[PDB]
RNA sequence: GUUCAGCUGU
RNA sequence: CUAUCUACUUUCAAAUUCCUCCCUGUACGAAAGGACAAGAGAAAUAAGGCC
């Protein structure tokens, strides 16, 4: 089981393949200087950056990863934490040269690929100790999947998390939504969407070619 | 981020900010030509039946990369001469204020946490 | 749309000699994979800075040390450079 | 007596010792300012509160959060 | 001809200008603000403006071109002036204003400060 | 010839590959556009008198394209030059 | 009944 | 306006503005007072584009 960082896989489009090869070369060179670890949405990270506004003094922000988005050199991830009761989010750029270190304090996967609903969840689910110690990751073991289901705050939420389009599975809807509210959400359900074969984007061949480039760079 | 009528949270320890009032503090004027307030922008507030200048230290709207985004729209009260009404700030404030154009050393001096 | 437009004064951050790629600041008109006309900036501030540029053009056949794969601007952070600090 | 009356007195002597090795800070200002905190603000307190003040003084003595030159 | 503008130089200038209660705090690198925090008392508003310009006048002299320029803040106020050089932040405050804010405690007791213990200025 | 003040050298035709983030040592981000030069050649030279302009003109060609979709007259021009047709 | 609080592409 | 007629549907791209710093405590200024451009940064608007 080998993990390919999501930003390496390009999105569908008409971009010339050479553009991705050139960008992947720059990405691999930056990875030699800075070790970018494997992490997922739901993992706890501590990111160290040099502060331009504080004369380059290093800054550390610890938070749970709630989103990984972007492709290529610009790919980003958002870390969320509650500091002094204030919810804070920072969108970090993986390949920004300011980043000194990216440490995975805890490596795990949550039920959802996005945790933006944590903004609407109880503050405890977004509160992580800034001085917590890294838990060891056993060699050659599957990434643990955290099955926690969060309890939400009273509506209205930032987004209608119950609607099928989000496909959220990490919220205790039964505690916060009545049966009628749940059924009303199903109106927007699109059963045909999952069976639209032409919408499928198969990256198996693309990922295989990328791995050859990744291996070539490591050898040289 | 902050516009006229935007409700704001006072994050200093000033009596005016922390005093209980039925009406939440609301922005009534933004001191920018476009009327859109960002971090490090002064505004006028309607707080406890008074008009007090405030400085935006945090807002919900997403900013540039590597910058903190806050759950609430945070402001600190300042006098007309620029002195802060409160003596302490406990809510984390961004460090980008230091190099933003304008006077922010007074606010940074009373800030306990930086993010 | 679908008309000719010019973006003036875009600096060349980096040059890739192997793939013949010019890294130019900001954005240029047109869709990706379109053909664009690139020319020395006509803006008055950038006048007479061609003293140090290949004239009439760059001949790689000519007798000179082969250029490195990438040419960078003094301020560009190169991919393999160490993580920057502002001290 | 947060933990002991010797601890508070020991802290007071310790801080005064630091005040005599101040390269830049006005030693007169440092001593008077230290006096005000111990003499007035915290001299009369209760059992529970006393502990917080002693921990505050120890944090000041260590100087890990901030040091007075 | 190499006298750099450092903390030792600034305290010399401040003492030369009759600074009443110089307090230099060494701010640790973890606190991402400045290397040194300086709080000076002044006899009057006229005194604060004079010593504020003198330190900035000497700084402009003893600085490199690459070093950024500095701005005196709080000129609108009469009690409190501050100058953020970059590695040193000097706050020039009147005696009464200095007591109200207790900046010495805040920067020496970041999270243990009394006022930050919910002792808010309700006065 | 050597470069002289007031000289105007030729430019080139490039293809727009896309955009990338670029960072500078001062910690600023810059988005750049990648322009790739594909089969760019000089095609024609016209002197000042014949060009009906103050300055002489250099015609430059861009991406190589199929000869099967070009006009006969254009196909004859490239045949003399000895280069595949341009887009 | 307002004010207030709350929600909304007004 | 279910728009018959007239007119019109790319004058293609020279840009304005406010603030801070700087010049400068310089020129002037009995003196106080205090430049102007030259620049630097930061904003906003407008125009043109872009992901
Ligand atoms: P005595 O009768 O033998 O003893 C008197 C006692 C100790 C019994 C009496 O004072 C008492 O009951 N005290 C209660 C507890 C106490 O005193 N705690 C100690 C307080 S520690 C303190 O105040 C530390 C202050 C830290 C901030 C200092 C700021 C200095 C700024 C300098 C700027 C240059
Ligand atoms: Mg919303
Ligand atoms: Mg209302
Ligand atoms: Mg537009």
């Amino acid at each position: 089981r080998r993990f390919l960082s999501p930003e390496f896989i390009p999105r569908r489009g008409r971009t010339d393949p050479l553009k991705f090869q050139i960008e992947r070369k720059d990405m691999l060179e930056r990875r030699k200087v800075l070790h970018i670890p494997e992490f997922y949405v739901g993992s706890i990270l501590r990111v160290t950056t040099a502060d331009p506004y504080a004369s380059g003094k290093i800054s550390q922000f610890l938070g749970i990863c709630i989103q990984r988005s972007g492709r290529g050199l610009g790919a980003t991830f958002i870390l969320r934490n509650v500091i002094e009761g204030q919810g804070v989010e920072i969108c970090f750029e993986l390949y920004n040269p300011r980043v000194q270190e990216i440490q995975v304090v805890k490596l795990e996967k949550r039920l959802d690929d996005s945790l933006l609903y944590l903004r609407d969840a109880l503050p405890e689910y977004s509160t992580f100790d800034v001085n917590m110690k890294p838990v060891v990751q056993e060699p050659n073991q599957k990434v643990p999947v955290n099955e926690l289901k969060v309890k939400m705050k009273p509506k209205p939420w930032s987004k209608r998390w119950e609607r099928p389009n989000f496909n959220i599975k990490g919220i205790r809807f039964d505690l916060c939504l009545t049966e009628q509210q749940m059924k009303e959400a199903q109106k927007w359900n699109q059963p045909w969407l999952e069976f639209d074969m032409m919408r499928e984007y198969d990256t198996s061949k693309i990922e295989a070619a990328i791995w050859k480039e990744i291996e070539a760079s490591k050898r040289s | 981020a902050i516009q006229k009528m935007t409700r704001v949270r006072v994050v200093d320890n000033s009596a005016l900010g922390n005093s209980p009032y039925h009406r939440a503090p609301r922005c009534i004027h933004v001191y920018k030509k476009n009327g859109v307030g960002k971090v490090g922008d002064q505004i006028l507030l309607a707080i406890k039946g008074q008009k007090k200048k405030a400085l935006i230290v945090g807002h919900c709207m997403p900013g540039p990369r590597m910058t903190p985004r806050f759950d609430s729209n945070n402001v600190v009260l300042i006098e007309d001469n620029g002195n802060p009404v409160g003596t302490r700030i406990k809510t984390p404030i961004p460090t980008s204020l230091r190099k933003r154009e304008g006077e922010y050393s007074k606010v940074l001096a009373i800030a306990q946490n930086f993010v | 749309g679908n008309i000719y437009r010019t973006e003036y004064g875009l600096k060349v951050w980096r040059i890739n000699t192997k793939h013949n790629i010019i890294y130019v600041n900001g954005s240029v008109p047109g869709h990706k994979n379109c053909l664009v006309k690139v020319k020395d900036s006509k803006l008055p501030a950038y006048k007479d800075l061609g003293k140090n540029l290949p004239f009439p053009t760059y001949f790689p056949d000519g007798d000179e040390e082969e250029l490195p794969e990438d040419l960078y601007d003094e301020n560009v952070c190169q991919p393999g450079a160490p993580s920057i600090t502002f001290a | 007596a947060p933990w002991s009356r010797e601890a508070v007195l020991s802290l007071y002597r310790a801080l005064l010792r630091q005040g005599r090795q101040l390269r830049y800070t006005d030693r007169d200002f440092y001593f008077a300012s230290i006096r005000r905190e111990f003499r007035k603000n915290q001299k009369l307190e209760d059992a529970e509160a006393r502990e917080r003040q002693l921990e505050k003084g120890l944090v000041f003595l260590n100087g890990k959060l901030g040091r007075i030159i | 001809t190499g006298p750099k503008f450092d903390i030792d130089m600034m305290v010399s200038l401040l003492r030369q200008e009759n600074a009443r209660d110089i307090c230099v705090i060494q701010v640790p690198p973890e606190m991402r603000y400045t290397d040194y925090f300086v709080i000076v008392s002044g006899t009057s508003t006229r005194h604060l403006h004079a010593m504020a310009f003198y330190v900035v006048k000497m700084y402009k002299h003893l600085k490199c071109k690459r070093d950024p320029h500095v701005k005196i803040e709080g000129k609108d106020t009469d009690d409190w002036l501050c100058v953020d050089f970059g590695s040193m932040v000097i706050h020039l405050m009147l005696p009464e204003t200095r007591e109200i804010y207790e900046l010495e405690k805040l920067w020496t007791l970041r999270s243990y400060d009394d006022q930050l213990a919910q002792i808010a200025p309700e006065t | 010839h050597p470069w002289e003040p007031g000289s105007f050298r030729v430019g080139l035709i490039a293809l727009k590959l896309g955009m990338m983030p670029l960072w500078t040592k001062d910690g600023q981000k810059h988005v750049v556009t990648l322009l790739q030069v594909q089969d760019c050649h000089v095609l024609k030279y016209t002197s000042k008198e014949n060009c009906n302009g103050k300055m002489a003109t250099l015609s430059v060609g861009g991406k190589t394209v199929s000869r099967f979709r070009k006009a006969t007259s254009i196909l004859e021009f490239y045949r003399e030059l000895g280069l595949p047709p341009k887009q």
